[PDB]
């Protein structure tokens, strides 16, 4: 019903954020996988 | 003029509990440190297999997840919170969870150290705060934490 | 080169009491 | 550049130890300064350096296993470093057993 | 202004600072100027003290004017006089009005021309929309919101656009010690470094303006 | 005035909306959207970039270019439906006359 | 004859200064300032250099050209903003007619 | 001038000076005039014996 | 009252006192205290020094060079060397998070407010918002 | 009110101008920034 | 016809009184050899910390300075010459400042060492320089500096 | 001119020495000769 309006900015002020470091530990994860196209050789031609 | 408390998604400690909803087939998330947040669930049918995704959303009619077989490990379990899916959501990321023992200033200008009881949420939106031993609700404004 | 043969201690170095990942309003 | 391709790293500069015998010239084996090492260190000083082609070389001998490296540093400007300083770098962790 | 910026800092290089909101609001106020010449309106609501000279075929035509600030929100006055004195001051039931258009009329009920004989008080400019998609025509559109940011933004990309790297730097690359860094701008001979963007936007102007001046119409006057 | 959400899939009255003015409306609104996106892909302003540090490097060729923004493929795709489906829907409003 | 600054925000009467002559001016002398400017960014005359000593090396590449200067690409603009900006302040004057 | 010119600093690389605002009146001055004369105007209070 | 404690507040009265000369005493946040100091002579500059005992015959401190923050003298409690006491012999330290009891049975944190004892040795605590005194077995160690 | 002129120039002339040496100090500085573009490795890719 | 004297930006050496200035919060201006002038300033609020900006201009409507934390040395303080921003600024840098020996030529064609004592300036904006000794004030083209 | 300039250190018997290779360029119509010697008061060298 009411427009739709930006309005004002939320976002706080930090100061001083320091690096996050992987943290060892033993248990297992799973590894975050990107699908996307694979290069191979023409083994076929290889053989030619 | 406000709406009513807001409850917080109670992390499950115990193994058996989680072993038990599982085999239930009910959604678990699991905070992996390392590699973010990811979906865990048992397969249907009589082939049982534990499975995966990173669809990490409620889901919806247009937006249906996607599960990969996993051999999810008992000490993933155990070392790394784990919450239902059916709690956990965007809807609110207080800044001072309950239990949270934060600082706030008092009428006699001494600040103290109280846990935070109860919490929830008004109009606009915003997050009031109980603290033990005051009926006041506080704003988020003049609190503080206090880590380590 | 690295520092095998003999090892002493991280070197002590005087801290700041700034708070980090301090918010500010 | 430099700010941007280096890694932090705490630089103290290296001094000889008053400790160090007079006559012999060698130094004593324990004292608060320099831990039996000839030569102490100042204070820290915090720092951006890069840092290549850095190498655990192991040599296996009769007196027994031995680690020594090549690395090489690049600082940055206006920066004088001297013979037998010390860095630490506290990000990076290494095995051993 | 930065919400169509998003995830764009528009910051000095050699110092931390970022642009103030004044800057904003002065390229704010030049925007809205410029869009209300090339829209011939009056936008911002403003009190008008006109006054208009008599032509007898129009004066005929139901005393027909055109008010040269449009839209016409209201009128508080229209009376007539012939030295300071009016002659004759219409009853308020009578005179009409279109908003829009601006056109003004007169309904009565129970030399060819001279000059300024007519007094005409009016308010030009639109109010803001109270309902979303939807506006009546004394009601300011959407789409001249979006077309003062987007000229708006024309002018803050012509500032930030020299900001991207250097002073006029296109192509760069530093090797030390066998370190190697190497960035190719957008920034050309022939081309600035937000031209791209100013394009687009040009692009976007021309479709959103002409089809706003649809709603407007063309001006004519008789002679 | 105005117009009824369609009732019925794939039809409408002439009452109703039909389904391309959501849909154009929808790539009016992608036409912004990608205005935006087209910025964040890698920094701003940046082309080409290549790096090398101690025996690894990397190069990347953006579809940013001088001439050209980045989502500038998009949005010109977009304008090339927009037209088809503006000039079709047109023919469903008609022109407008008016007497003189 | 001339006109008075502007009173109140975003808005002129007849005789009051629209804000964009203001603007205008403003953009003509940047005009003149950019034509200063754009010859200072690096020596005078100079494209391209690069330059190796004992192991760094160093490659820039200006936007000047035999072609085009420094600047060219901001001053361009400016016209393409003034000729807008120019064009349709000319409708709130109007043409100039005499008899004869 | 200068905040249309935000983050842009000119100054004459042989010496530490940066222009004056003497050359900015100086070019203002000169762009209100090419204005003035870019529509036929008069563009600021001026008093004529006609 | 105890006198095992001065801290200075003012970083106004801290540099009057580097002014005179006299040693300071720095605590740190898990970490080595530290003392600070101006050197003498001519050139006027900071030192520092990890050592804390006493100087002796048996025992010389050892200073060095070093840009003190003046950050960590404003946040990190400060107090004058000769007169700092190593220790009180309290279980709970000043400024530490415990858990108590309210007067109507309900469970609430604090921090200690002071730190008491009588003249036969019993030790009374005080917390944030509780004017009466708390045994030491009243009181709880929140872990951290 | 009266017109914008140049005028005359103002620059002394200097002869056996040396250079700077920036000088050593153990004092504490800050390091002068330039806020602009980083370039980084694709490290997702990489693992791909 | 002239306008009244100009005070010079009077250094601070006491540490003191910069501490105490800046705990007040007002800036400070420090001319770093190395790196050029910055400003330092003690931050608003419960939160008290220094902040650096390099804004080296005074604070205007369209000119608003952005100030970084950082951890400011007393060292640095104590070695480089510090000014109250409030004086500090480019109205007169004048060749030769107050209290600087200066070799002027006297009327018996016998040149002396005389040191400034009072400057001002007038309608053109020039230097006139007042010498201990003598009541007529010289210009800048007259004097004449010895270094070392 | 200057490059490769190098303080290679030989730690021996007698103690540490400091010896290395630097290599120049001069300008035109100059013929030094052997064991020439030169300085440079602007680079200073730390040693301990
Ligand atoms: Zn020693």
């Amino acid at each position: 019903e009411k427009p739709y309006m930006i309005g004002a900015n939320s976002n706080p002020n930090v100061i001083n954020k320091s690096t996050t470091y992987t943290t060892t530990t033993q248990a297992d994860e799973q590894d975050k996988p990107k699908y996307t196209t694979r290069l191979e050789f023409d083994t076929i031609d290889m053989i030619r | 003029i406000s709406l009513n408390p807001i409850q917080d998604a109670k992390p499950i400690d115990d193994i058996v509990d989680i072993m038990t909803y599982l085999k239930n087939g009910k959604v678990l998330r699991v905070k992996q440190d390392n590699q973010g947040d990811i979906l865990v669930r048992m397969s249907p049918g009589k082939h049982k297999f534990t499975e995966v995704s990173r669809d990490l959303d409620k889901e919806s009619f247009y937006y249906k997840r996607h599960w990969v077989l996993y051999n999810v490990s008992v000490n993933s379990l155990i070392t790394f919170d784990v919450y239902l899916d059916e709690e956990y959501s965007e809807t609110t990321k207080v800044k001072y969870p309950k239990d949270t023992i934060v600082e706030y200033t008092r009428e006699d200008q001494e600040k103290d150290v109280a846990m935070i009881k109860e919490i929830l949420t008004d109009n606009n939106g915003n997050y009031f705060y109980a603290l033990i031993g005051e009926t006041m609700l506080f704003d988020e404004n003049k609190l503080n934490k206090v880590k380590d | 080169k690295r520092e095998d043969v003999i090892v002493l201690q991280d070197p002590y170095k005087v801290n700041d009491g700034i708070e980090e990942d301090l918010e500010i309003q | 550049f430099i700010n941007d391709r280096g890694i932090k790293v705490l630089w103290e500069e290296a001094y000889f130890c008053p400790c160090l015998n007079p006559d012999t010239g060698h130094p004593r084996v324990d004292c608060p300064r320099c831990h039996g090492k000839g030569i102490a260190y100042l204070p820290p000083k915090e720092t951006i350096m890069a840092i290549q082609s850095q190498e655990k070389g192991t040599n296996q001998l009769d007196i027994g296993i031995l680690d020594t490296g090549t690395a090489i540093g690049t600082t940055q400007l206006e920066k004088r470093i001297s013979y037998r300083d010390r860095f630490t770098v506290p990000e990076v962790l290494m095995p051993q057993q | 202004v930065k919400a169509y910026m998003f995830g764009i800092v528009v910051q000095n290089p050699d110092t931390g600072q970022p642009m103030g909101d004044e800057f904003y609001n002065h390229i704010l106020e030049r925007a809205v100027g410029k869009a209300e010449r090339a829209l011939d309106i009056s936008i911002l609501p403003d009190t008008q003290h006109e006054m208009r000279d008599y032509h007898e075929t129009e004066f005929n035509s139901y005393m027909f004017v055109h008010a040269y600030r449009k839209p016409i929100l209201q009128v508080e006055n229209l009376q007539l006089q012939f030295n300071g004195r009016p002659i004759y001051k219409y009853p308020a039931n009578w005179w009409k009005v279109e908003h829009l258009a601006g056109h003004v009329q007169l309904f009565p009920t129970a030399a060819t021309f001279a000059p300024q004989m007519i007094r005409l008080e009016y308010v030009s400019g639109m109010l803001p929309r109270k309902k979303a998609g939807r506006n009546k025509p004394w009601e300011m559109p959407p789409e001249l919101e979006q077309l003062v940011i987007k000229y708006a933004l024309k002018e803050i990309y012509q500032v930030w656009g020299n900001l991207i790297i250097g002073a006029g730097i296109a192509n760069k690359t530093l090797e030390v010690d066998g370190i190697t860094e190497t960035i190719g701008t957008t920034q050309s001979a022939m081309y600035g470094g937000a031209s791209a963007q100013i394009l687009q936007i040009n692009e976007d102007i021309k479709e959103l303006l002409d089809g706003l001046r649809a709603y407007f119409g063309y001006n004519m006057i008789g002679l």
